[PDB]
């Protein structure tokens, strides 16, 4: 069908934008901007695009049972480990801006490293535990349910980062997080009505869609401005710059 | 197949005992590094397998259940993904060992090519993308389908077993030759009485049957290969020293003949 | 053998002394004022634009 | 003893000099520079990666035309770089391979190496044939060649590790001139932009300024404490920098007769191996044991930049005559550009 | 410059004892190893001993352990060598010697029979 | 058009000088580069004269390229340099390994040896380098020590307590002197490089087997091990 034609030539276009963000972020693994945007985490979330730009792909075609019972988990599991990335850096600036150094000097060594890596690794335990219970249970309650605990990460997120201090002497870490957040939000918010109003042969077209769009919006507000100067302009790659 | 079995609440312990074993060595491995015993033993590579193993051992209770396209999917989306992914990286390890201690000065510019490409991690993404292949093309199709991955094994540890061939004066510490000899008979003979077990049977209980065997021969390439390094690590500390391997492969490669 | 090798050294610190000093102020001061005068010619300090290599 | 009134004698004349000095010294070079603007951050970028050398790179020497090179490694090589198309000119294999130094001809025409062998080997590049061959084999060195650079196409001044420096006569392959003075091997050397002056710094702690035409000591520095690896004159020729095992350079003045400036931080303990002064003298990058050259501010001490990327301990540094770009050579074997 | 100064040496009857010091200037003390080495007349340079910077890591030949000490005082940037038991092999020009490079465990060219790092040495005779 | 020909053309010279230059890598990394040291009375000589006899081969340096088992050799001495060695030792921080030659029945200057060798060992540059110790002069070192006119507790007043280890050869028609002697000289060779090598590099004591193409064997062993060792580095798994 032609709307599945053009959504997968999205889908295409969003996998090389992971891709070639992805291979930036390897790359340049060292410089400063990966470091202060978060290292291993960072290439974590981008294959955690990539894999939810893949799981677009199982909506359309005959509905196999298995398929169509593994949507949305398949959807919500890479897309809540990048968000928690997302959000674990949100922390981290919001901890370093809007609190006293007491505090500051015990949470910002702590929110970095393998603590880090619990986190992520508890947010994707609980959405596991969410998409097994929602599996075995229910057979706008099953994807609302779903999409809560990302809805509650990206709010925490947005709330965290949307108000900040950008002095002219540094890099506003700030705008590419409150952008993405406001991308998925507005997306999802156009998407609700869209599944409420469009025909129901394209309903699965919408869904891909919309997550299409959450993910490239998501992109080009927080990983396209870092290449941008990670491969146009390497000269603000200074650690007095970003640490 | 019910919960409530002799035979599936017997594997289900087993599988439990495999999974507390590899969490211990897990955590064995990581507490002792920077030593020469793990570098020896793959270094990362030992980790990678480790965890692998314990996600094959996680995903055991899946199988067992009422049927379902997600446990049939995970059946030869996960178990034959363990077994390949830990003969392929045992068989590089071997070839490492091999090219090391011999052939380095036979075939230099081989080594230098192997070593400047990258091979050690091309080889393993080649093997994991085919394996990945050919199993996609399979389901797209229980005897012919795993006909293809137990020729594909099979020939994996014939591959090592031909390479550690020439290794049996090799030190005690790279040297696998037993290891190799074991695990490859037990897969083959499991494979081969899973296979004729498949046709001739009443179809009923042999998911139990198949089920057993991949958990035994989990339970082979992890405990084979691993205690015997924990037990060296552990039970005699004297023998695991850089001091220690600097004797022993010297004393290996300057003999008094 | 070491005599003549101490009475050379001596010979030496001689020839080093009895020469005109010119002050660290006026040493100093004309550094500084080739340095500043050749500012515009340094590519390595000032950045030259990228059509001229 | 005549020898105890020598050394009496001696101490009296150093005692003279430093009080002379000191005497001299009204105020300091960072007294004087305050008031100026300091440079902003300075950020190089590898503009090329010149690969081929096999053993470690020991040293380099740009061409007069600011777009040839020569490097010498330890694997007994010579190539000669085009730097702005990355090519490779020539490739001219050595007798020894033990090479510590390399020169390149004013005129582009020769080339000169030498090292271990004690024999300053010079090569004629543009021949009739096109093929490179040694033109002339300059013995007489008792130590290891350290740095060797031509005066013109038939004078090359040579320091060797039998702490004694020479002039020698291409055509005849003879030593017009012997500098002697040096209790240390002779390490560096470092050539006017006149050409009738030159400094060594040995490794005795001390560089001594040259006449070229009366061979004679005229000036002798003692700022340093450890051995001196690396000696650059300032454009102007009126002063010159150091690097040595103390992990300082510094810079000293003919005129004045004493050190103007240390370059030194806290974090900083490895040797200095090659210093070179920017085209108008204002920066002072330094090689260092740690695989990191640093940019210095040569009129406030202020460290502008640094220049990493060099996995082994960088060897040879090199200013082009026209101050387009600096080449930094270290020990795997690689070779960079920057600017 | 580096100037290193060396006193106490002397008439010393056999089975005596002496103190000599190196009052070491132009270089900062506490960041090189120190060393003390001798030459008994028709013999060449023979290292002695050796301290670290810090005073930690400390060793001697065999001819003079039990019987000779090495000390440094990083405040006074001077080095120490008590000798006892002193006997008329030890008859030797002793020099306060110095390792060329900071920040270094190995000591090179030490005993060099040229070697800018070391002092003018101070004759130390033993007769009875 | 001019630009285009004269770019063909440094193109062309500069495809030739690679090739070249891979042709000759390709042996260089074939070849092991041994660098010999040590005393005036060590006898460097009689070992690089050996070597040169058993397999035919071959100013500032004594180079020496022979060919043993089809794998290509370089052995070279250092002489004609001054007496200061802190600047010419760098160049040697990517060789093979280091021939250390002893002279052991020198009691006299064994612990300039010593000193010798700890400086090398230490060394910050050579400090991956592993050590083929050659211990000398062992027939002139037995004579020493059977007529006992000069005894090693003289200089070294360690050795009253040394004791013969357990892991000691006994050679037919030795002496346990002599023995004692051998091993309480190699153990004071094998403290200073176990003392700080960490595994980097290692040392390999061998006594002289009088004059016997076994000394070649023992270098061709200690070179193989060496390379052997650095494979196993460099693939992660030593």
């Amino acid at each position: 069908e032609p709307a599945v034609l053009l959504l997968l030539l999205l889908l295409s276009l969003a996998l090389g934008l992971v891709l070639a963000a992805l291979g930036l972020f390897v790359h340049h693994r060292d410089s400063p901007l990966v470091q202060a945007s978060g290292g291993p985490l960072a290439c974590f979330g981008l294959v955690c695009l990539g894999l939810v730009c893949l799981s677009v792909l199982l909506f359309p075609g005959q509905p196999s049972p298995a398929r169509c019972l593994a949507q949305q988990p398949l959807s919500h599991l890479p897309l809540t480990g990048c968000l928690s990335t997302l959000f674990l850096q949100a922390a981290e600036i919001f901890v370093e801006s809007e609190l006293p150094l007491s505090w500051a000097d015990r949470l910002s060594g702590c929110l970095r490293g393998p603590w880090a890596w619990l986190v992520v690794l508890l947010a994707m335990l609980v959405e596991v535990a969410l998409c097994t219970w929602y599996l075995v249970a229910f057979p706008w309650v099953s994807f609302g349910l779903a999409h809560a605990t990302n809805a509650t990460l990206a709010f925490l997120c947005f709330l965290g980062t949307f108000l900040v201090r950008s002095q002219p002497g540094r890099y506003n870490r700030a705008r590419g997080l409150t952008f993405a957040m406001l991308a998925y939000f507005i997306t999802w918010v156009s998407f609700v009505p869209l599944l409420a109003n469009v025909q129901v042969v394209l309903r699965p077209a919408v869904q891909m869609g919309a997550l299409l769009l959450c993910v490239l919006g998501i992109l080009a507000a927080f990983h396209l401005p870092r290449c941008y100067l990670l491969m146009r302009q390497p000269g603000l790659n200074t650690p007095e710059f970003f640490l | 197949l019910e919960w409530h079995e002799a035979p599936t609440i017997a594997v289900a312990l087993l599988a439990a005992l495999g999974f507390l074993s590899t969490l211990a060595i897990l955590v064995i491995f990581w507490r002792h590094f920077q030593t020469p015993i793990v570098r020896s033993a793959g270094g990362p590579m030992c980790f990678l397998m480790l965890t692998l193993l314990l996600v094959a051992y996680m995903v055991v209770p899946v199988y067992v259940g009422p049927p379902k396209v997600s446990t049939c999917l995970c059946r030869q989306a996960l178990f034959p993904l363990c077994f390949t992914i830990c003969i392929s990286c045992i068989a590089v390890r071997s070839f490492q060992i091999v090219c090391a201690f011999k052939m380095a000065s036979r075939f230099p510019r081989a080594y230098s090519y192997w070593v400047r490409y990258q091979g050690p991690y091309v080889s393993m993404a080649f093997i994991t993308v085919l394996k990945m292949v050919i199993v996609v093309i399979g389901m797209l199709a229980y005897r012919n389908s795993l006909l293809f991955n137990t020729s594909l094994d099979l020939l994996l540890s014939v591959v090592g077993f031909s390479f550690a061939y020439m290794g049996k004066e090799l030190p005690t510490n790279y040297n696998e030759a037993k290891f190799i000899t074991l695990s490859m008979t037990f897969y083959f003979t499991s494979s081969v009485s899973l296979c004729t077990f498949m046709s001739a049977y009443s179809g009923v209980l042999v998911t139990i049957v198949d089920l057993l065997v991949t958990v035994l021969n989990l339970l082979a390439i992890s405990l084979g290969y691993f205690g015997p390094k924990c037990y060296m690590i552990l039970f005699y500390p004297e023998r695991n020293t850089p001091a220690y391997f600097n004797s022993m492969i010297q004393g290996y490669t300057m003999r008094r003949d | 053998a070491s005599i003549a090798q101490a009475r050379k050294l001596v010979e030496q610190l001689k020839m080093e002394a009895n020469i005109d000093r010119i002050k660290v102020s006026k040493a100093a001061a004309d550094l500084m004022a080739y340095c500043e005068a050749h500012a515009k010619e340094d590519p390595l300090l000032t950045p030259v634009p990228a059509s001229e290599n | 003893s005549e020898l105890d009134q020598l050394r009496q004698e001696a101490e009296q004349l150093k005692n003279q000099i430093r009080d002379a000095r000191k005497a001299c010294a009204d105020a300091t070079l960072s007294q004087i520079t305050n008031n100026i603007d300091p440079v902003g951050r300075i950020q190089m970028r590898t503009r090329r990666t010149l690969r081929g050398h096999l053993a470690k790179i020991y040293a380099m020497h740009w061409g007069t035309d600011s777009r040839l090179l020569v490097s010498a490694s330890q694997d007994g090589k010579l190539i000669i770089w085009d730097s702005y198309t990355t090519n490779k000119v020539h490739a001219i294999p050595l007798r020894s391979s033990w090479v510590m130094t390399c020169a390149y001809a004013p005129s582009g025409n020769y080339v000169a190496c030498g090292g271990l062998d004690n024999i300053c080997s010079i090569y004629n590049l543009k021949t009739r044939e096109g093929n490179v061959r040694v033109s002339r084999e300059l013995a007489g060195h008792t130590g290891y060649l350290s740095c060797c650079r031509f005066l013109d196409d038939n004078q090359i001044v040579t320091s060797s590790g039998d702490t004694t420096c020479a002039l020698w006569d291409i055509e005849t392959g003879q030593q017009t001139t012997t500098f002697t003075g040096h209790t240390g091997d002779v390490m560096s050397l470092s050539l006017a932009p006149d050409t009738r002056l030159f400094v060594s710094g040995a490794c005795d702690a001390s560089a001594k300024l040259w006449d070229v035409r009366e061979g004679m000591c005229r000036q002798t520095f003692t700022g340093h404490e450890s051995d001196i690896n690396a000696i650059c004159f300032f454009p102007n020729g009126n002063a010159f920098a150091t690097g040595s095992d103390d992990a300082t350079c510094r810079l000293f003045d003919l005129r004045a007769d004493q050190e103007l400036m240390t370059y030194s931080h806290d974090n900083i303990i490895c040797g200095i191996t090659s210093v070179s002064f920017s085209k108008s003298g204002r920066l002072l990058l330094a090689g260092y044991d740690d695989f990191n050259c640093n940019v210095w501010d040569a009129l406030k001490a202020d460290r502008a930049g640094v220049l990493a990327g060099h996995d082994n301990r960088v060897s040879c540094l090199g200013v082009t005559d026209d101050g387009m770009a600096v080449a930094t050579g270290s020990w795997d074997s690689f070779l960079k550009i920057w600017n | 410059q580096v100037q290193l100064q060396e006193s106490g040496g002397g008439l010393v009857q056999p089975g005596g004892s002496l103190r000599l010091s190196c009052a070491a200037s132009g270089f900062t003390f506490s960041n090189y190893k120190m060393n003390w080495v001798r030459q008994a007349p028709g013999k060449g340079l023979e290292w002695v001993s050796d301290i670290s910077q810090s005073g930690a890591s400390i060793s001697y030949t065999g001819s003079v352990k039990g019987r000779f000490t090495i000390s440094r005082d990083n405040a006074k940037n001077t080095l120490y060598l008590q000798m006892n038991s002193l006997k008329p092999e030890d008859t030797a020009v002793y020099y306060c010697a110095r390792c060329p490079a900071p920040f270094t465990r190995d000591c090179f060219d030490v005993t060099s029979t040229t070697y800018a790092y070391r002092g003018q040495g101070t004759q130390v005779t033993v007769s009875s």
